[PDB]
């Protein structure tokens, strides 16, 4: 049993450049579709009656994906999508989203760069994410525990399709769709504009630092 | 009798034999009135890794080297 | 003296019957026949006429129930009769090991499986039976066409195949009778 | 008749000699180090692997072959997916890799 | 430098099932962008414009691992196809020598019709289905690939594509296929394009039977 | 010591041997005469000495300032046929298809031999003129895969072929690969399939 | 089965055709003659023919008795027997509308052209996308000159250069690299006839004519395009026993060029296939991958694949998933390291402990004693172990490389302190010194090259599973 959870925003308040088409389409006719036929695939037990997580990391056995996947996985990426926006998402970041962002891409200056070319010349229909490093791959191993230093770095990762970032190992905390359906309607066939607007305000930092935060938190609960 | 051929390579039959082999998993055929066998001279290898090795239909190689040994 | 290995034979009948014998020698003498009778069953006949065993089973690995006797042409021959003949491979085609004669060579009643009855038998089965030595090992890789590396000289599950396979090939056209006399079936001591 | 450089049959695309601007877009600054001396590393690469080397040679030689290439200072190796070659590295030598999977 | 090869028809043919703006975007801007992007990487490589097309798009995808070419040379290799796989008010039931091959393959037109519409509906992502034919085996085939993956790359001969991009269903089908993939079936496939090529390919398969003497 | 590859295959599996072909295998037969003249050239209209050759009509450019019309026969030469299924046998020629879409297109350049022969088979002087009959191959007749027994003679006292198969059929010459004749009775035991590998030694028929 | 599928069995795999032979009237009595008996009188009708021809006076009389002279009547036994065919018919699909651009692989590699005129030229094959109605093709200008082919010309300028010039090299080398002359090979020494077409003057798409020259039973037609390189057409097996009643030596036929290719490597480098006549109704058997060169100069296997775009040799799968595995720790100078670490020692030891052996102690600039060669070492010494005679290491570890001033401080630190730990019996904590902490370095930093290489292989994983792109290599 999973539900469709609303938009938290209303749609037509979020229209200065993004029409209210896109959202009735992309959400309610995808996201709908998304999660009646994710419901569908476990309306029996299937030992996934109502896990966490929409499953997704069970269903992707080590590749060899299984049919639930394709579905839970994109269910959880427009639900992670939509809470990434803001009606009015301009700024910038501020303390410890800064300070990181400085430390691993430079400047926020060339940050914002990386990310849009991370998110243009991605072929096909797919994702882009701004994604927390982590460890701890697989049995076998050496001093794997790399007695070192801090590593944890911020990453920029792009996937095709439904393919998501906790799979291998990385904690998401931004994400852009990329997919024809997102910005067809408003700008038909030119990604960068959609992805250069988007990054002028469409984005609630706010998110990012509460994503970012729980990432560091269930890393030091990793780490003991 | 017995024939005990003289050369290496292959055979043609071309007519008047029977396109059947009695006691099937066999080799013997036979003929309905009379005919000649030919046996188109030619050097025999046997190699099991033919279809996918690198020596392909018609290629040219001296049968010393390195693409050789990959068969024989 | 007769060098050890597999010499094919055929000494006919009075009834008009050939008896195609696939007989082997090892290094001491160990003869274990193979015969088909007009596409009959294949059997290991020890000596005069008895204990007229059919099965090929391992006295460790042998597959005896498919997937590695389909080698050539067919493994079907009469496919234990009934689909079992009795039962399937497990350990052995009864269990007790080598089906039920396990110890059927000579006894004063009925047979039970004994110590000294098993290192007995052990040249009839392994022992004086399958040595087959340098000369024996080379001779049955040259007549069957196979390879095993040379300083292996034990009878492998792949050479009774491989003989089983010939000896039924022999009838269906290609075949040919090995001579007593040739001296490239002989050694000098 | 000129045989084809062995640096281009195995599609091995190299830059020789980069420019600084070429750098900055693609970060080579924030990748994992990696240095030898006289040594000889056969890889068989699972992943395309971007390569700065900064100081050295290389003499990679691949699998089952008589010949070489070589490299210097200044290279931009991108030695591919499924590839095994026999690095036989001689005197010091430095690197910057940027192991990257399918995309960018 | 393969300029571009026109649609056999004019951008308001198919109006009433494709609209007059949707060929506009998919030709003037989407094509053309693929196909400059094409040139520009075309006029620094002097090895890859000795090449033809079809080499240039089997050899800039290598054997898994595609170069920095295949995407724009595959989309527009594919982009043509499409753009020929098409007429004018047509479709309907096919013609002769195409019909006979198919009902000995799939049974019947309406068979290859579900089969065709179920393997288009299980594409994920952005990408083509294709009906092609297949050599060492001789036999028609329904086909799916994914992103700018063709059919040519196993040595399979394309007879019809159909290109499943959302780049091509939003301007008048927004979100759902089975609109776009019937109206394509119905009144846009061109059975006379499909014959000639399936004509052409046969110089390179042959679908009949040795002529044995009886001797 | 070279030679070239000859896989049996033909799609089947058994035991897979191959064959190596070298020149001690197949000889060439020395040089004969035959006829070598079959031919239905057009009329050339040289132009930069690349050739646009046109027979019927005159001279066809066309615009966009480059084209030349070279046409030739076509369904003008038709009567009530069908375009699609039916004409496998005979097909047709440059098959991109104009019946429906009715647009054709243009092919490429027609760089090849020139050719010329003014006076046909008639370079020197000669002529052919005669009743409809009384014409048939020269001595280049022998095909390919025909096979040649010993002694046959091409022409009185000529060549006197040796055993094998025509392997080819140049304008005088023959490529042989030579054999060896097995004549078999009725009633005989052929050991072997059709182009079963014969070894040195075993047997062919009892 | 009965002999309808039987017969055809052997068509279709075993290649099997009814080739006529041409026997001898000595061989023809024989077959005619075997069929009745042993020794029986012979009065089958054909072969009393067969007996009574084996006069030669009585074949004169046959054959004088029919006519058609001397020198014809050798010829009529090489007719095909059998079905034969009725003969060809080659229809069209239109006009022959062809435009004239030069070929895309121009300029050869190696051959300077200024790229401007290039830039010309190349507009013309940007120009073969527009199609061409029947409308418009009877607006026929028909003036018998004034064509516009001018970027043509250009090319054809640069090519005539190119041919005047790299002649003489040409020849040459294929003097050098092919020994015997085979169709599709350069048309070197006396049969080359100045004017002849080279290989840049070809590309696929170009409709040709040529006569038929020679015929291959297992290659094809190679008909005489114009060019030093003849052309070939693919045409194997019994797909001949049809197809030699159509095409004939000395045909004038139009050809299509498929796939031009290096004649260095491939075997044949012109494919075409027959425009007139059209005989893709007849061919079954095809050439998988066009036939090469096996030379002696291709030394690696794995190169020559690459070169004509074939399989690997497949290799048995080893079942393991190269997925999840133990990461490599190991570095390859650590091994140099354990030889340059124990040299130190095995100097210092013999330096310090025993000063006197070598009066002075100057390992701040201590020089070598023996020369020293870099190409060299077989260190196995038949080290024996009171059994027998095993190999043990003792290499050569030259002071070239060694930096003793390092060890020189550090080991008079180390051995201070063990003097001075005697009285107190303060715990002597040495366990790594200079070298040994580079052993755990090294191997760090070779960690971390296997640790991103398995980590890319997550997403690298992922992606192709979602794509559908290959996991492992091809064969
Ligand atoms: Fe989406």
């Amino acid at each position: 049993k999973f539900d469709l959870n609303p938009p938290p925003y209303p749609i037509d308040a979020l229209e200065p450049h993004m029409s209210k088409q896109t959202f009735e389409y992309h959400w309610g006719k995808h996201h709908r579709a998304y999660v009646d036929n994710l419901n569908k695939q476990i309306v029996g037990t299937e030992l996934d009656g109502l896990p966490l997580e929409e499953v997704v990391r069970i269903t992707y056995n080590k590749g060899d994906m299984l049919p639930a996947f394709n579905n839970a996985a994109q269910a959880w990426n427009h639900e992670f999508f939509w809470e990434s926006m803001k009606p009015g998402g301009g700024g910038k970041p501020s303390g410890e989203l800064l300070a990181q962002i400085e430390k691993d891409f430079g400047s926020f200056e060339a940050f914002t760069t990386e990310f849009k070319t991370a998110a243009a010349t991605q072929f096909g229909s797919g994702w882009a994410w701004l994604v927390y490093k982590a460890n701890k791959l697989d049995v076998g191993n050496a001093v794997n525990p790399k007695p070192s230093e801090d590593d944890k770095k911020l990453v920029v990762v792009k996937s095709p399709n439904a393919v998501n970032p906790l799979v291998w190992d990385y904690y998401p905390i931004l994400t852009v769709d990329v997919w024809e359906h997102a910005y067809y309607l408003d700008f038909q066939n030119r990604r960068p504009d959609y992805l250069s607007i988007f990054m002028e305000n469409l984005v609630s930092w706010d998110a990012v630092n509460a994503r970012y935060e729980a990432a560091k938190a269930f890393a030091t609960e990793r780490e003991e | 009798k017995h024939i005990y051929s003289d050369s290496e390579g292959e055979m043609h039959w071309s007519t008047d034999v029977y396109h059947a082999p009695e006691f099937t998993y066999g080799n013997v055929h036979l003929l309905p009135k009379t005919s000649h066998l030919w046996v188109l001279s030619g050097k025999p290898y046997r190699s099991s890794v033919v279809p996918f090795s690198l020596s392909k239909d018609q290629d040219q190689m001296n049968t010393h080297s390195l693409s050789f040994e990959q068969i024989y | 003296l007769q060098s050890p290995g597999i010499y094919y034979r055929s000494e006919l009948d009075h009834n008009g019957i050939s008896v195609y014998t696939g007989t082997i020698i090892s290094d001491w003498g160990g003869r274990s026949e193979l015969e088909i009778d007009r596409k009959a069953r294949i059997w290991a006949r020890v000596s005069r006429k008895q204990k007229i065993s059919i099965l090929v089973l391992s006295s460790a690995m042998g597959s005896n129930l498919r997937e590695i006797l389909d080698n050539v042409c067919y493994p079907e021959i009469f496919l234990s009769f009934l689909n079992d003949k009795e039962k399937k491979k497990i350990g052995s085609k009864e269990n007790a090991i080598l089906e039920f004669y396990q110890q059927f060579a000579c006894v004063g009643g009925d047979p039970v499986f004994s110590e000294s009855l098993c290192k007995d038998l052990q040249k009839k089965f392994f022992q004086q039976r399958c040595e087959l030595g340098r000369i024996g090992r080379r001779n049955m890789n040259r007549r069957l066409n196979l390879d095993i590396p040379e300083n292996n000289t034990f009878l492998l599950p792949r050479d009774i195949l491989a003989a089983a396979d010939h000896l039924i090939g022999m009838k269906f056209g290609m075949g040919t009778l090995d001579d007593m006399n040739h001296l490239k079936h002989k050694r000098i001591r | 008749r000129i045989e084809k450089p062995l640096e281009e049959l195995y599609k091995i695309r190299v830059e020789r000699k980069v420019s600084p601007e070429r750098l900055n877009e693609l970060g080579v600054s924030r990748w994992t180090t990696w240095k030898t001396g006289k040594c000889r590393l056969p890889w068989d690469w699972h992943v395309d692997q971007l390569v700065y080397i900064e100081e050295g040679e290389v003499r990679v030689v691949p699998e089952g072959s008589k010949h070489y290439m070589s490299f210097k200072a200044g290279d931009l190796v991108r030695y591919p997916k499924w590839f095994e070659a026999d690095l036989w590295f001689n005197a010091f030598y430095q690197e910057r890799y940027s192991f990257r999977a399918y995309g960018d | 430098y393969y300029g571009l090869k026109k649609p056999p028809y004019n951008l308001d043919a198919l109006e009433p099932y494709m609209s007059q703006k949707t060929l506009e975007s998919h030709w003037g801007v989407q094509h053309r962008n693929y196909l400059e992007a094409l040139n520009r990487h075309l006029s620094r490589s002097d090895t890859l414009y000795g090449h033809t097309m079809d080499e240039l798009v089997k050899v800039t995808y290598n054997y898994g691992n595609p170069l920095p070419e295949f995407n724009d040379a595959a989309q527009v290799w594919n982009h043509d196809f499409f753009w020929e796989s098409m007429q004018p008010g047509g479709g309907e039931s096919p013609t002769l020598g195409l019909l006979q091959q198919i009902e000995k393959d799939f049974g019947s037109f309406p068979n290859f019709k579900e089969k065709f519409i179920e393997a288009a509906m299980t594409l994920f992502g952005s990408g083509w289905v294709w009906l092609v034919l297949k050599r060492k085996e001789k036999q028609l085939a329904v086909v799916k690939t994914s992103n700018a993956v063709t059919p040519i790359l196993w040595d399979d001969i394309p007879i019809i594509c159909l290109d499943l991009w959302e780049h091509a269903y939003y301007l008048d089908y927004k979100n759902d296929r089975a609109e776009y993939v019937n109206v394509f079936m119905n009144h846009l496939v061109s059975w006379h394009a499909a014959t000639a090529r399936l004509a052409r390919a046969q110089a390179f398969v042959n679908l009949g039977e040795p002529k044995i003497p009886v001797a | 010591n070279q030679g070239t590859v000859r896989t049996l295959l033909g799609i089947n599996k058994e035991c897979q041997f191959f064959l190596i072909l070298s020149s001690s295998n197949c000889f060439r037969i020395g040089p004969f005469k035959g006829v070598k003249y079959p031919k239905e050239l057009i009329k050339k209209d040289p132009l930069i000495p690349i050739r646009n050759s046109f027979g019927p009509l005159g001279t066809a450019l066309q615009i966009a300032n480059f084209f030349s019309f070279y046409y030739l026969i076509t369904h003008n030469q038709i009567l009530v046929t069908n375009y699609l299924q039916l004409d496998n046998l005979k097909q047709t020629f440059q098959p991109f298809k104009f019946q429906y879409y009715l647009m054709d297109e243009n092919g490429r350049i027609y760089n090849p031999d020139p050719c010329s022969n003014i006076i046909f088979n008639p370079f020197k002087l000669n002529w052919y003129f005669l009743h409809y009959h009384f014409c048939e191959e020269t001595s280049t007749k022998i095909d390919l895969g025909q096979f040649v027994c010993e002694n046959v003679c091409i022409t009185k006292k000529g060549t006197h072929l040796k055993s094998g198969q025509v392997l080819i059929v140049q304008f005088d010459s023959v490529v042989i690969r030579s054999a060896k004749p097995y004549l078999a009775t009725p009633g005989a035991t052929l050991h072997g399939h059709y182009g079963e590998i014969i070894y040195e030694g075993d047997t062919l028929v009892t | 089965e009965t002999e309808e599928e039987a017969r055809k069995r052997n068509w279709v795999e075993r290649g099997w055709a009814p080739w006529e032979e041409i026997l001898s009237p000595e061989a023809d009595f024989a077959r005619k003659s075997l069929n009745e008996g042993e020794e029986v009188a012979l009065k089958n009708p054909d072969t009393i023919e067969a007996f009574k021809m084996l006069k030669p006076s009585y074949r004169k009389k046959k054959m004088e008795e029919m006519g058609l002279t001397e020198d014809e009547y050798y010829a009529r036994q090489f007719d095909i027997k059998g079905e034969i065919l009725d003969p060809l018919e080659t229809y069209w699909d239109g006009p022959l509308v062809v435009r004239h651009v030069a070929p895309r692989d121009w300029p050869p590699p190696g051959w300077e052209v200024d790229r401007k005129e290039l830039e010309f030229i190349r507009e013309g094959h940007k120009m073969m996308a527009e199609r061409v109605d029947m409308k418009e093709l009877d607006n026929v200008i028909r003036e018998k000159e004034g064509m516009c082919m001018d970027r043509y010309k250009v090319f054809l300028k640069q090519y005539q250069e190119w041919v005047e010039f790299n002649k003489d090299k040409l020849e040459e080398e294929s003097y050098e690299h092919d020994q015997d002359y085979h169709p599709g090979r350069r048309k070197r020494g006396k049969d080359y006839e100045e004017g002849m077409y080279e290989l840049p003057f070809y590309y696929p798409g170009q409709i040709c004519l040529g006569k038929v020259t020679t015929l291959h039973l297992y290659q094809g037609a190679f008909v005489d395009v114009g060019g030093v390189y003849e052309g070939w057409v693919p045409i194997k097996g019994n797909d001949w026993y049809w197809i030699r009643q159509h095409i004939k030596v000395g045909m004038h036929v139009m050809v299509e060029i498929l796939a031009k290719r290096d004649p260095y490597r491939f075997r044949f480098p012109l494919e075409l296939r027959f425009v007139d006549p059209n005989i893709d109704h007849l061919l079954f058997q095809r050439f998988e991958y066009p036939p090469i060169f096996h030379r002696d100069e291709d030394t690696n296997l794995d190169e020559l694949r690459r070169d004509c775009r074939r399989p690997p040799f497949p290799r048995k799968d080893p079942g393991v998933k190269v997925e999840e595995e133990p990461l490599l720790s190991d570095h390859p100078y650590v091994d140099k390291l354990w030889q340059i670490n124990v040299a130190e020692q095995m100097i210092l030891d013999d330096m310090e402990a025993n000063p006197d052996k070598y009066k002075g102690k100057k390992l701040s600039e201590l020089t070598d004693e023996e020369e020293f060669d870099e190409e060299h070492s077989v260190e196995y010494t038949k080290v024996q172990y009171k059994k027998s005679l095993l190999p043990k290491t003792i290499l050569k570890t030259s002071v070239k490389e060694l930096d003793l001033e390092s060890a020189f401080a550090e080991r008079q630190l180390h051995n201070r302190l063990q003097k001075e730990a005697e009285e107190r019996g303060e715990d002597y904590k040495v366990d790594k010194l200079r070298r040994n902490i580079e052993m755990d370095e090294y191997d760090f930093i070779h960690w971390r090259r296997s640790f991103e290489e398995r980590e890319a292989l997550l997403r690298d994983i992922s992606c192709r599973q979602a794509l559908g792109l290959p996991l492992q290599e091809p064969g």
